């Protein structure tokens, strides 16, 4: 299928509380005209 | 950018039996960072017709950033499987704690309720309705803090009200039972059901047959055991209103005098 999601699949360096922008995704998706 | 690959993980034991047999203790190989790794098989998803539900769940929960909401750090897939890379919560499910303890004292319940209201408050600021609040969908981290874990029925409702009957029998709001449209106030209902199960050990509308539970939820037919204190009754009664419009705001829950008198620093 499309197992292609509007979602994170990039490798994360876990070995290092604010990545603030990320949830902006909701209002932007609502703001879609 | 570099994408996840299975090879990036060491896999340990299943975290759970039964319906959770599916989620493993996992380790990212370089960082040694411990994760839960949920494995789903594509073909069984696609035969079931639930793959679009999955999309929605991942999209929602991977964009939510809160202390009391389990991180979904990311996902990836291969020829046969989809993998969800989730926060590991070492103290297990609230539901297990209830099983172990029978019922919770007032301090613990108010603390759980505070933590949870804070999570749904934040969820609602995003136009997300959870729609499956119940003890198994709740996990405990290191410090015993509550985290919301299962977003399998959650929806982003930015404008339009919802028609989808979903959730768990004993937790269904009346507006769903009656086949009316629903909004974010469903989460307030289930919150009241939960606060009741916390203190009593069983949910308020439990019946032998689902037919009979539906009916009691619609008529809001329930009673409290003598041990339930007046402030706990008031709160539960406020949350458990047939008219969703009558249910309090989450800020009101957070400011309720039983909640304030009983939750921690
Ligand atoms: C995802 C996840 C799970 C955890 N932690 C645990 C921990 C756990 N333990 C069993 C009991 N002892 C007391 C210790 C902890 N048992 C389960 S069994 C279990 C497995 C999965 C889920 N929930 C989900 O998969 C949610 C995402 C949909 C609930 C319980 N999960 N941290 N992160």
């Amino acid at each position: 299928s499309s197992y292609s999601y509007d979602a994170p699949s990039d490798f994360i360096n876990f070995s290092s509380g604010d990545t603030q922008n990320i949830d902006s995704w909701f209002e932007e998706k609502a703001n879609l005209e | 950018k570099r994408q996840w690959a299975l090879e990036d993980f060491e896999i340990g034991r299943p975290l759970g039996k039964g319906k959770f047999g599916n989620v493993y203790l996992a380790r990212e190989k370089q960082s040694k960072f411990i994760l839960a790794l949920k494995v789903l098989f594509k073909a069984q998803l696609e035969k079931a017709g639930v793959e679009h539900q999955l999309r929605r769940e991942v999209e929602i929960q991977s964009h939510l950033r809160h202390p009391n909401i389990l991180r979904l750090y990311g996902y990836f897939h291969d020829a046969t499987r989809v993998y969800l890379i989730l926060e590991y919560a070492p103290l297990g499910t609230v539901y297990r704690e209830l099983q172990k303890l029978s019922k919770f004292d007032e301090q613990r319940t108010a603390t759980y309720i505070t933590e949870l209201a804070n999570a749904l408050s934040y969820c609602h600021s995003k136009r997300v309705i959870h729609r499956d609040i119940k003890p198994e969908n709740l996990l405990l981290g290191s410090a015993g803090e509550l985290k919301i874990a299962d977003f399998g029925w959650s929806v982003h409702a930015p404008s339009s009200r919802r028609t989808t009957l979903c959730g768990t029998l004993d937790y269904l709001p009346p507006e769903m039972i009656e086949g009316r449209m629903h909004d974010e106030k469903v989460d307030l209902w289930s919150l009241g059901v939960l606060c009741y199960e916390f203190l009593v050990g069983k949910p308020p509308f439990e019946a032998n047959t689902y037919q009979e539970t539906y009916k009691r939820i619609s008529r809001v037919e329930f009673t409290f055991p003598d041990f339930v204190t007046e402030g706990a009754r008031d709160l539960i009664s406020r949350l458990l209103k047939h008219n969703p419009s009558q249910r309090p705001m989450l800020r009101e829950v957070l400011e309720h005098p039983w909640i304030t008198a009983n939750s921690s620093k």
